[PDB]
C-alpha cells in the first residue's frame, strides 16, 4: 500500500516510508487526509513548543509566575501549572482560543494545506531544482520529525510526572 | 634613488601648481595610509601591519625599560599596596610636585604574572623588545621591498592564513604561555607567597625542583600553599592548555572552505577583512573589560582599585573605537568595490532594517531618558513615591536575575555573580543599550547608504570620504559613509562616556559600601549609586560635581597634573566646538584677508593658504572633540581614584 | 495586498493633490516647452501606448532581470513616474539608482523610477558602458507621458541646432 | 587550450589545480589575464618553466612561486567551484526569487525556504515587495479582517470597534501607574484620563479629516473626507464606550 | 584676588563651589525652593546639547533618515491609507534652518543655565 498521494511522502523513518499500520488512511477523501496532516501538525508544534516549556520551567526559568505567585514557583511543570490562579489558566485557554478563532474565521487556512495557518504558502515558492539551496521539504520533514517526536516526548513527560513525581 | 622616492609625495604636490596649496598638504596626510589599489597593495598593507608590530614592540620595551630602571618595582614586590610608579619626573620647570607619577597599567601586576622578581629581567625583557622591534622593521622593509605580492593571502591562501593563525599562533601561544605559567609563573609566585626566596627561573626547569620534589597534582605542597593570589594563575594555566588543545582540535575539524571574499576586489576585500576584524578586536576588548573586574586574574589587581578603573576604562574605549571602525571599514569596502552584489539583501531591505532601528532608537531613548526625565520631576515636585526606584515603582531587571541550572559538576558563575540588581542598574543598562543602539543606528544607515540613497542616487560615484552633494534637494550635507562614521563617532564617545561613568559609579559606590567597617551590615540602599543614579540631577550631583573635588583640588600635589590636563581637556573639546559648529567658507574669507595683509608686506607665500576643507574641518572637531572628553574622563577618574583610593 | 499596500487607488490617496499645488505653490509651473528651449524644436510626441504606466505593466518583457527592492518608488502613495527605455547589445549587469543590481535584457529595456536623478543617473551609468538610445520619459498622474533627457534626440553633451539659448546673460 | 597551458610541469601547478583555475576564471579573461589575478601569475610561471625552457630554479624563487600559486585541494577543489557556481546561480536567482534567512544571535541563519520578494504587479515599487510578515495569508486576511478594512462594515461599525479597543485599552496605564494610583477612585480616574485620552485623539483625527480629508473611506458621492471623520467620530463613541466598561469591570469583580 | 588669576580658580572657586546649594535642591532627602532652579539647570544642559545636536549634525543625514521614516509611514498598516506623505511633506531642516535651530538651543540654554546658576549660587 502506497500513500494516499494527498499525503505524498511526507513522513515515515524515511521520508516515502507511509507507515500507518491502522488503516487511517484508506477509503478516506483528500479533506480527511488534509485534516490528519493539519491535526498532526497543530498537536506536533504545541507539542515542540510544550517540551520546550516543559524543560525551561523544570530547569529554574519560571519567571511571570515567580512574580505572579510573589515566591519561587515550582520547578515540577504540572504543580508549576496547578500554581497558577484560575484567572491566568482561564485568559490561557481564552489566548488559544482566540488564536483559534484567528485561523478560522477571520483567517482561514488554506484549502490545500489547512495546516499553513500563517498562509506561507503565498510568499513562499516551492523546491524547485533550479534552486542549489531549496530545502523547504526538507524543513517540512524536520518540523514534521520533531514535531511526532515531541508529541510523544510530551506525553512521556506528563504521565511520568503525576504517577512517580 | 629610495631617499628620492621617500619625499616623492611632497616632490609631486611641489611639481603641479594645482598642488601648491595647504590643501594638497591636508590631502598627503589625509592620505597617508590610504593605500590605492595596485599590484602591489597587499605587499604594503602586511608591511605595514608588521611596522606597526615593530612599533608596539618599541612601546613595551619602553615600559619594560621604565620598570626597569624609572619604578619602585621591588618595593611594590614587597608590599603591594604601595603605589605603583612607574615614571620618573625632571626637575624642569616647577613640575617637582608630581615626580613620583602612579602608573595605572597594570603593569606591575603583569609582570607578578609572569614570574618577574628581578629588574635584570627588565632589563633583558626591553632588550629583547627592542630586538624584536628591530627585527619586525626589517621584516617588514623586506617585504615592502623584496617578497612576495601576498595577493593571493585573503582569497586563495584564505584557508593556509586562517589554519595557521587558529593552531600555530592561537593554539601554540596560548599553549607556550600554558607551559610558561606552570614552570616560571607559578612556582615563582609560590615561593614569593611563602615568603622563601625566588632562584633563577631556568632553575625551575631542572626536573629536580618541585616538579619533581612531589608529584602530587593538587592543592597540597611544602607547609600549606594556601595562596588565594595564587590560583587564578593555576586556573588561568589550565584555561590556556584546555584552550590550546580545543583549538588544535578542532582546526583539524572544521571546514575552513568558505571564503566570502571571491567576489569582492582586493582593495574590498581588504577593507572588509579590516572592518571585520576591527569588529572582532573592538568586542575582545570590550569583552575583557568587563572579565578584568569580573573575574580576579592578576596578583594583587583588584587591591589597586586605579588600575582596575584604568583597564576597565581604557579597553571599554578601545573596544568602542573599533567598533566603530569595524563599520566605517565595511562602508569603505562595500563604496570601494565594482561589484559589491554580496549584500543584495541588505541593500535591498535598506530601508526596511535602517526604519525598524530608527524605531528601536527612538522607543529606547524616549524609554530610557524619560524614566530617568520623570525621577528627577518627581524628585523636584517632592513626589520620592511616584519615582522609579526600590522605594516606588519598581523596574526590577528580573532578567538578571536568574541563572539557576542544572549543576552537572559546575560551581561559582552559576548565578548573577552573586550581586543583586536594582532599579539604577535596570534604567542604566537601558541607557547602555539605547546608545549602542544609536551608535549602530547611525554606522549600518552609513553602510546601507553608501552606494546610493534616496536623496542621492549615485553615492557609490562620490566614494567613501566627500563633505557633501551640495546644499540642493534642501540640503544634502554630511551624506557620505564618512560623516555617518564621523557622527557614529560621536555617539560612541557618548555611549561609553556613560558605559564608563556607570561602571565608575558603581565601583565607588561598592568601595564605599565595603568600607561599612565590618560591624555594620544593613547597607539599606546606601549604595551611593543606587540610590542617586535615577535622576540626571542625582548624577550631576553625587558623580560629577561630587568627584569633582579631587581634580580641581589637586593644585600643589601630585594630582596637579590631572588637574592640568582636565583644563586642557576642556579647552580641547571647547576648539573642538569652535570646528564643528564653523564651516569653511568664513574661514578662506578670513584667510583672503590676512594673505591681503601678507601680500601688503612683500611676504607672500606660494602654498597658497586654504582653510581646511569641510570633511578636513569634521574630522579636527571630532578629533578635538573625542580628545577633550575623553581627557576630562581620563583626568577626572585618575585624580578620583588615585586620591580617594 | 492590504497590508502590503493600502487598498485604496493612487488617486483615492492623493486626494486633492492637483488643486492644491496650483495654490500651495503658485509658483511650481512648468514652461510652455518643458522638455524644449525653442517653441520651434520638433517636440516628439509620446503616449501611454508606447511608455506605459507602471501599475499597467506586469511581467513586461522589456523589464530587466531585477528582483525587486525596498528602495524603489512609492505605489499608491505617489502618482509621478520616471521611465528608461535603452536598448542592449549584450545581457550584462547593472546597479540599479535605488541599489540593488539588475541585469540588461539582450534587445530593448525599461526601469521605472520615481525621481529624474535616478533616472539621470543610469542614463550616465549606461553610456559610460557604451550605450545610445538612453531615452527617459517622465508619467503623469493622468498618464501623459513627456519625452526628456535627449529631448531634440541629441545628448545635451553635444551642441545640436535648433536650440535656442536658455537664461543666458550677456555679461560677467 | 592555450599554448602556454599545455604539458605544465607537476611542479609548478597540480593539474587538478590548473583545471580548477581554468574553471573559477571566466573564459574571456584568458590570454590576457589581470595582474591581480591567479591566473596570470599561473602564465608568468608557465613560461620559463617546463618542457625546452628552464628546467630548474633557486630554492628562494621556489618557495615565491609556491607562495604565489594554488595548491589544488582546499585551494581550488571541485567542491570550491561546485560552491562557486550555486553562489553565481543564487546572484541569478535572487533577481527573482530570495532565500530567505534570519539574523539568529546577530548572523543571518538560513531557514531553508525562499521567498517571492518579487513584487506582484509593480517590479520596480518600493512598498510592493512581498514578505511573510507583510504578504502572507495570515496578514492579509488578519489586516484585511480589522475594522479598518473588514468587508460589509460601515464607517460607524469600524469606528465603534477601533474606539471600543482603543477606550479599554487606555484605562489600564492610568488606574494603575498614576498619580491617584493607592486610593479607592484610581479606576474612576484612570477612566476619565482615558477618557480625556480619547477625546483628544478623536479631536486630532478631526483635525486631520478636516485638513487632509483622506477620502479612502467615502461612499459614491458624499464629500471628501466623510466617510473618515464618520469613523472617528464613531471612535470617539467607542472610545468612551469601552472605557467605561473596562471601569465597570474593574469596580465589579 | 588670589584664585581669579589662574582657571582653576574659576573654576572650583566659583563655578564648583557656588553649585553647591543649587544641586541640592531635591534628591533623596526631598525637595526646596532650590528644586525649581535644579531642574531648570538640567533642562537648560539637554537644550544645550539639543543645540549641540543641531550644530554638529548636518542636514543631509538627516533627511535620508526622514525619508526612511516617511517609508516607515507609508509602509505602516492603518496609515498608509490615511497618511500619503503629500499633505506637509516631512523634509528636514533646511541648512539654515538648522544652523539658527541650533544656535537657538544652544544660547537658550546658555540664558537658563547661567540664570538657574545665579539663582541658585546668590539666593
Ligand atoms: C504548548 C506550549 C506552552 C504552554 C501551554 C505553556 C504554558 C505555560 N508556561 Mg510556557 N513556554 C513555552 C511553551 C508553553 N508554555 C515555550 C516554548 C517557552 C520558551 C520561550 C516557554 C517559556 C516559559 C517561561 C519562561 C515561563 C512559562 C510559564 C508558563 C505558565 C504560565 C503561562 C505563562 O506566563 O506563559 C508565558 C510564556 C511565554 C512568555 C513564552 C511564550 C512563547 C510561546 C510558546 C510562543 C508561541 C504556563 C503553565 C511561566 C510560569 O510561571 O510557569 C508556571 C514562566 O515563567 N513558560
Ligand atoms: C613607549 C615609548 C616611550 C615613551 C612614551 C617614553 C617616555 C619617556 N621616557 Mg623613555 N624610553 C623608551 C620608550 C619610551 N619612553 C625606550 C624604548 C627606551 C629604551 C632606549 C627608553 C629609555 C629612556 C631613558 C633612558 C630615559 C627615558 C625617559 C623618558 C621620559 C622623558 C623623556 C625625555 O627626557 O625626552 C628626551 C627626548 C629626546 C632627547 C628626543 C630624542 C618620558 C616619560 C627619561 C626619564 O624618565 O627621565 C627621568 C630617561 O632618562 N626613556
Ligand atoms: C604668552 C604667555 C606666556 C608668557 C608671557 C610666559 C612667560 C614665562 N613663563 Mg610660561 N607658560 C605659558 C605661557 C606663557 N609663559 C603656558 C601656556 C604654560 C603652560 C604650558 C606655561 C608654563 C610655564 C612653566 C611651567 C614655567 C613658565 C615660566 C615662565 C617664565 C620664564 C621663561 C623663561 O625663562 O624662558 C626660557 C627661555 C628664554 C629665556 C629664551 C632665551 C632668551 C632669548 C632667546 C634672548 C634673545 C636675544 C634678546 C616667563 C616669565 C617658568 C617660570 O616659573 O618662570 C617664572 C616656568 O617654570 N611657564
Ligand atoms: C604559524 C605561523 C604564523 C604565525 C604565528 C603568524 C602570526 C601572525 N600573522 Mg600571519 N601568516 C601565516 C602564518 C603565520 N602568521 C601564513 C602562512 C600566511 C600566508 C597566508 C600569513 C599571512 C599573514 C597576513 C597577510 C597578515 C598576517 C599577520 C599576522 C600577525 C597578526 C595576526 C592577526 O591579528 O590576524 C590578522 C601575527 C603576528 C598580520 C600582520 O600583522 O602582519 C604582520 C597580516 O596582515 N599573517
Ligand atoms: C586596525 C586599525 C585600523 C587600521 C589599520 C585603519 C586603516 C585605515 N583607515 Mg581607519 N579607523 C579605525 C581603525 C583603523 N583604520 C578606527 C578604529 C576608526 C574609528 C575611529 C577608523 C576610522 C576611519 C575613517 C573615518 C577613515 C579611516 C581611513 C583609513 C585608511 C587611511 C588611514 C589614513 O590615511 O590615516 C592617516 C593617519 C592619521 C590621519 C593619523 C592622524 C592622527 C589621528 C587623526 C588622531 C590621533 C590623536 C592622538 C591619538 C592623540 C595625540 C596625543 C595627545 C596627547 C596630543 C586606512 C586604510 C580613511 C579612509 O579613507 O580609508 C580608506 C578614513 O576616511 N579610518
Ligand atoms: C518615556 C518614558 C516615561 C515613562 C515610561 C513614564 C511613566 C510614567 N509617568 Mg512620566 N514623564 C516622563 C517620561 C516617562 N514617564 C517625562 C519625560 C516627563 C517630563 C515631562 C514625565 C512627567 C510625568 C508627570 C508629571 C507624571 C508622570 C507620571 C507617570 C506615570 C503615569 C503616566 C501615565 O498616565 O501613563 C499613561 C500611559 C499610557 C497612555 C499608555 C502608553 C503606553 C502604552 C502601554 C504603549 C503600548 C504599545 C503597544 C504594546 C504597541 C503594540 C500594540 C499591538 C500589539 C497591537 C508612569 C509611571 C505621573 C505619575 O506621577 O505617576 C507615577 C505624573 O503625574 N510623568
Ligand atoms: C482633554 C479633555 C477632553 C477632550 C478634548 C475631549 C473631547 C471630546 N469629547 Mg470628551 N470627555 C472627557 C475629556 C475630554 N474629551 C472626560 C474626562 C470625560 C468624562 C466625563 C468625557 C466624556 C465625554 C462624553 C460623554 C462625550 C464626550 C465627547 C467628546 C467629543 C465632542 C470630543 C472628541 C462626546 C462624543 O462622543 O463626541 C463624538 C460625548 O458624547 N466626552
Ligand atoms: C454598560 C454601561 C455602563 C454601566 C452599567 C456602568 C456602571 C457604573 N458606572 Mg459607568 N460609564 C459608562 C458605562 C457604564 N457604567 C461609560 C460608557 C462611561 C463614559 C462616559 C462611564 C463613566 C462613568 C463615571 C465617570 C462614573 C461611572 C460610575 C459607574 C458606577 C455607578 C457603575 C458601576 C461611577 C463610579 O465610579 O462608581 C463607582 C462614576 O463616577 N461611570
Ligand atoms: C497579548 C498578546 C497579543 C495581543 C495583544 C493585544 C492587541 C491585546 C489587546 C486586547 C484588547 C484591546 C482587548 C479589548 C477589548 C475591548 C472590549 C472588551 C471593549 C468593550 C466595549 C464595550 C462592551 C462598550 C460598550 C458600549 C458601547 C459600545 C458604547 C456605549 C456604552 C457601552 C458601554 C454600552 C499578541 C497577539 C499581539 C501576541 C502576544 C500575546
Ligand atoms: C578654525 C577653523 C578653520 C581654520 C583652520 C586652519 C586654517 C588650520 C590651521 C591651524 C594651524 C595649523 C594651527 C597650528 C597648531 C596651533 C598653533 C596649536 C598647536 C600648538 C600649540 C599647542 C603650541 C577651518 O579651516 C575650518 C574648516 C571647516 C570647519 C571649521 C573650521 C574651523 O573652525
Ligand atoms: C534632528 C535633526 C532634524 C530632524 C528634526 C526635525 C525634522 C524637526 C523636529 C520637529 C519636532 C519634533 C516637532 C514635530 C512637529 C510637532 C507635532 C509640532 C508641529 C508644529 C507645526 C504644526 C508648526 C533635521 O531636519 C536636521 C536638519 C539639518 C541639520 C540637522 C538636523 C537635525 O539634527
Ligand atoms: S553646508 Fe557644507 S556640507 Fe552642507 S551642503 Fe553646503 S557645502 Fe555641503
Amino acid at each position: 500500500r502506497e500513500a494516499p498521494k494527498v499525503l505524498a511522502g511526507t513522513g515515515g523513518p524515511l521520508p516515502e516510508s507511509f507507515w500507518d499500520p491502522a488503516g487511517f488512511t484508506n477509503n478516506k477523501t483528500d479533506e480527511e487526509l488534509l485534516f490528519y496532516r493539519a491535526a498532526e501538525l497543530k498537536h506536533g508544534r504545541i507539542a515542540m513548543a510544550a517540551v520546550v516549556g516543559w524543560f525551561t520551567n523544570a530547569s529554574g526559568f519560571h519567571y511571570l509566575g515567580d512574580l505572579w505567585l510573589k515566591k519561587p514557583a515550582s520547578d515540577n511543570p504540572i504543580e508549576a501549572f496547578n500554581q497558577l490562579s484560575l484567572l491566568g489558566v482561564f485568559q490561557m485557554v481564552f489566548f488559544i482560543g482566540c488564536l483559534e478563532w484567528l485561523t478560522t474565521v477571520p483567517c482561514p487556512p488554506p484549502k490545500d494545506a489547512p495546516w499553513d495557518v500563517i498562509g506561507m504558502s503565498d510568499v513562499l515558492e516551492e523546491d524547485t531544482d533550479e534552486n542549489p539551496m531549496a530545502e523547504y521539504k526538507k524543513i517540512q520533514m524536520q518540523e514534521l520529525n520533531n514535531s511526532r517526536l515531541a508529541m510523544v516526548a510530551i506525553i512521556g513527560l506528563i504521565v511520568q510526572a503525576t504517577t512517580t513525581g | 634613488d629610495f631617499s628620492k622616492a621617500a619625499f616623492g609625495s611632497a616632490t609631486g604636490l611641489v611639481a603641479k601648481a594645482a598642488s601648491q596649496t595647504t590643501t594638497a598638504i591636508w590631502n598627503l596626510h589625509a592620505d597617508a595610509h590610504d593605500f590605492s589599489n595596485s599590484s602591489y597593495l597587499s605587499k604594503q598593507v602586511f608591511a605595514a601591519n608588521l611596522a606597526h608590530i615593530g612599533v608596539v614592540f618599541i612601546w613595551l620595551s619602553g615600559m619594560h625599560f621604565h620598570g626597569a630602571y624609572f619604578s619602585n618595582y621591588l618595593d611594590w614586590l614587597q608590599d603591594p599596596s604601595i603605589a605603583p610608579t612607574a615614571q620618573q619626573v625632571s626637575n624642569i620647570a616647577n613640575q617637582s610636585v608630581l615626580n613620583p607619577i602612579r602608573v595605572t597599567s597594570g603593569f606591575f601586576n603583569l609582570w607578578l604574572a609572569e614570574g618577574i622578581t628581578s629588574t635584570y629581567q627588565l632589563k633583558v625583557i626591553a632588550a629583547f623588545g627592542l630586538i624584536a622591534s628591530a627585527l619586525c622593521f626589517l621584516g617588514s622593509y623586506f617585504h615592502m621591498h623584496s617578497s612576495t605580492s601576498f595577493t593571493r593571502v585573503l582569497n586563495t591562501k584564505l584557508t593556509s592564513l586562517s589554519t595557521h593563525h587558529l593552531v600555530g599562533l592561537l593554539g601554540l601561544g596560548s599553549l607556550a604561555w600554558a607551559g610558561h605559567l606552570i614552570h616560571i609563573s607559578l612556582p615563582v609566585n609560590i615561593l614569593l607567597n611563602a615568603g622563601v626566596a625566588v632562584p633563577s627561573p631556568h632553575s625551575l626547569l631542572s626536573s629536580k625542583a618541585v616538579a619533581t620534589i612531589v608529584e602530587q597534582l593538587s592543592f597540597s605542597a611544602l607547609t600549606s600553599s594556601d595562596g588565594y593570589v595564587w590560583q587564578p594563575l593555576v586556573y588561568s594555566a589550565m584555561h590556556h592548555f584546555a584552550l590550546a588543545l580545543v583549538l588544535i582540535v578542532g582546526s583539524i575539524f572544521l571546514s575552513t572552505a568558505s571564503n566570502p571574499l571571491m567576489s569582492f576586489t582586493v582593495g574590498s576585500s581588504w577593507h572588509l577583512v579590516l572592518g571585520v576584524q576591527l569588529f572582532v578586536t573592538g568586542t575582545a576588548s570590550v569583552l575583557y573589560a568587563q572579565m578584568s573586574n569580573a573575574y580576579p586574574v592578576y596578583p594583587y589587581l583588584l587591591t589597586d582599585h586605579p588600575t582596575v578603573v584604568s583597564l576597565f576604562v581604557h579597553h571599554m574605549w578601545i573596544g568602542g573605537f573599533f567598533l566603530v571602525g569595524a563599520f566605517a571599514h565595511l562602508s569603505i569596502g562595500l563604496v570601494r568595490d565594482t561589484l559589491p552584489q554580496s549584500f543584495s539583501v541588505v541593500l535591498t531591505q535598506r530601508d526596511i532594517i535602517l526604519g525598524h532601528l530608527t524605531w528601536v532608537v527612538a522607543f529606547l531613548g524616549v524609554h530610557s531618558f524619560g524614566l530617568y526625565v520623570h525621577n528627577d520631576t518627581m524628585q523636584a515636585l517632592g513626589r520620592p513615591d511616584d519615582m522609579f526606584s526600590d522605594n516606588a515603582i519598581s523596574l526590577l531587571p528580573v532578567f538578571a536575575r536568574w541563572s539557576t541550572l542544572t549543576l552537572n559538576s559546575t560551581g561559582s558563575a552559576v548565578s548573577v555573580l552573586g550581586v543583586e540588581l536594582s532599579t539604577a542598574d535596570f534604567m542604566v543598562t537601558h541607557i547602555h543599550a539605547f546608545t549602542i543602539h544609536t551608535t549602530v543606528l547611525i554606522l549600518v544607515k552609513g553602510f546601507l547608504y553608501a552606494r546610493s540613497s534616496r536623496l542621492v542616487n549615485d553615492k557609490y560615484k562620490l566614494d567613501f570620504r566627500y563633505p557633501c552633494d551640495g546644499p540642493g534637494r534642501g540640503g544634502t550635507c554630511q551624506i557620505s559613509p564618512w560623516d555617518h562614521v564621523f557622527l557614529g563617532l560621536f555617539w560612541m564617545y557618548n555611549s561609553i562616556s556613560v558605559v564608563i561613568f556607570h561602571f565608575f559609579w558603581e565601583y565607588q559606590s561598592n568601595l564605599a559600601s565595603i568600607k561599612a567597617s565590618a560591624g555594620g551590615s544593613i547597607r539599606a540602599l546606601a549604595s551611593d549609586f543606587e540610590l542617586n543614579s535615577i535622576n540626571t540631577n542625582g548624577w550631576l550631583r553625587n558623580f560629577l560635581w561630587s568627584g569633582a573635588a579631587q581634580v580641581i583640588q589637586s593644585y600643589g600635589s601630585p594630582l596637579a597634573a590631572y588637574g592640568l590636563t582636565f583644563l586642557a581637556s576642556h579647552f580641547v573639546w571647547a576648539l573642538s566646538l569652535m570646528f564643528l559648529f564653523s564651516g569653511r567658507g568664513y574661514w578662506q574669507e578670513l584667510i583672503e584677508s590676512v594673505l591681503w595683509a601678507h601680500h601688503k608686506l612683500y611676504v607672500v607665500p606660494h602654498i597658497q593658504p586654504r582653510a581646511l576643507s569641510i570633511t578636513s574641518g569634521r574630522a579636527v572637531g571630532l578629533t578635538h572633540y573625542l580628545l577633550g572628553g575623553i581627557g576630562t574622563t581620563w583626568s577626572f577618574f585618575l585624580a578620583r581614584i588615585v586620591a580617594t583610593a | 495586498a492590504v497590508p502590503n499596500t493600502p487598498k485604496s487607488s493612487p488617486d483615492t490617496l492623493a486626494g486633492n493633490r492637483t488643486e492644491a499645488s496650483a495654490v500651495s505653490r503658485p509658483y511650481d509651473k512648468f514652461n510652455v516647452n518643458y522638455p524644449l528651449s525653442s517653441p520651434d524644436q520638433a517636440r516628439t510626441e509620446v503616449t501611454t501606448k508606447e511608455i506605459p504606466r507602471p501599475e499597467d505593466l506586469v511581467d513586461s518583457p522589456k523589464f530587466p532581470l531585477f528582483g525587486g527592492s525596498a528602495n524603489g518608488y512609492m505605489s499608491k502613495a505617489t502618482r509621478e513616474r520616471h521611465a528608461i527605455t535603452w536598448t542592449a547589445k549584450e545581457e550584462t549587469t547593472f546597479e540599479m539608482p535605488t541599489s540593488g543590481w539588475a541585469m540588461m535584457n539582450k534587445g530593448e529595456n525599461l526601469c521605472y523610477f520615481r525621481k529624474k536623478e535616478q533616472c539621470i543617473a543610469l542614463c550616465k551609468q549606461l553610456r559610460s558602458m557604451k550605450i545610445n538610445d538612453v531615452k527617459i520619459y517622465r508619467l503623469s498622474k493622468d498618464g501623459t507621458v513627456t519625452f526628456l533627457h535627449p529631448s531634440d534626440g541629441v545628448f545635451p553633451e553635444k551642441v545640436n541646432k535648433g536650440r535656442v539659448p536658455v537664461n543666458f546673460r550677456p555679461f560677467t | 587550450v592555450l599554448p602556454y597551458m599545455e604539458n605544465i610541469p607537476r611542479a609548478i601547478v597540480e593539474k587538478e589545480a590548473l583545471e580548477g583555475v581554468l574553471a573559477m576564471t571566466p573564459r574571456e579573461q584568458w590570454e590576457d589575464p589581470p595582474e591581480d589575478s591567479v591566473l596570470y601569475t599561473l602564465k608568468v610561471y608557465a613560461e620559463t618553466y617546463g618542457e625546452g625552457k628552464a628546467t630548474k630554479m633557486p630554492w628562494w624563487d621556489w618557495l615565491y612561486m609556491r607562495f604565489e600559486l594554488p595548491d589544488a585541494n582546499e585551494v581550488s577543489a571541485e567542491k570550491i567551484k561546485l560552491m562557486e557556481d550555486d553562489a553565481k546561480i543564487q546572484r541569478r536567482m535572487m533577481e527573482g526569487k530570495i532565500p530567505l534567512y534570519v539574523p539568529i544571535l546577530g548572523v543571518p541563519i538560513y531557514t531553508g525556504m525562499t521567498l517571492d520578494w518579487k513584487p506582484e504587479a509593480e517590479l520596480f515599487a518600493g512598498d510592493q515587495i512581498r514578505s511573510p510578515i507583510s504578504d502572507s495569508r495570515f496578514a492579509k486576511n488578519f489586516i484585511g479582517n480589522t475594522a479598518f478594512y473588514r468587508e460589509g462594515l460601515e464607517n460607524w461599525q469600524r469606528g465603534l470597534e477601533i474606539g471600543m479597543a482603543h477606550g479599554y485599552f487606555l484605562v489600564g496605564p492610568f488606574t494603575t501607574l498614576g498619580p491617584l494610583r493607592n486610593t479607592p477612585e484610581a479606576a474612576t480616574v484612570g477612566l476619565l484620563s482615558a477618557c480625556a485620552v480619547i477625546g483628544i485623539v478623536s479631536v486630532g483625527g478631526l483635525l486631520f479629516g478636516a485638513t487632509v480629508k483622506p477620502r479612502a473611506f467615502d461612499k459614491d458621492g458624499a464629500t471628501a473626507g466623510s466617510g473618515f471623520t464618520e469613523i472617528i467620530n464613531w471612535h470617539a463613541v467607542g472610545g468612551l464606550g469601552g472605557a467605561g466598561f473596562c471601569h465597570l469591570l474593574l469596580t465589579l469583580f | 584676588d588670589e584664585n581669579s588669576l589662574y582657571l582653576m580658580g574659576w573654576f572650583r572657586d566659583y563655578l564648583w563651589q557656588n553649585c553647591a546649594a543649587l544641586l541640592s535642591g531635591y534628591d533623596s532627602l526631598g525637595s526646596n525652593d532650590l528644586a525649581v532652579w535644579a531642574w531648570a539647570f538640567l533642562l537648560a544642559h539637554l537644550a544645550w546639547a539639543t543645540g549641540f545636536m543641531f550644530l554638529i549634525s548636518w542636514r543631509g543625514y538627516w533627511q535620508e533618515l526622514i525619508d526612511t521614516v516617511i517609508y516607515m509611514h507609508l509602509k505602516a498598516p492603518f496609515f498608509n491609507e490615511i497618511w500619503s506623505a503629500d499633505v506637509v511633506t516631512p523634509v528636514a531642516l533646511s541648512i539654515v534652518q538648522a544652523r539658527f535651530i541650533g544656535l537657538a538651543h544652544y544660547v537658550a540654554g546658555f540664558i537658563l543655565t547661567y540664570l538657574a546658576f545665579v539663582v541658585g549660587a546668590t539666593s
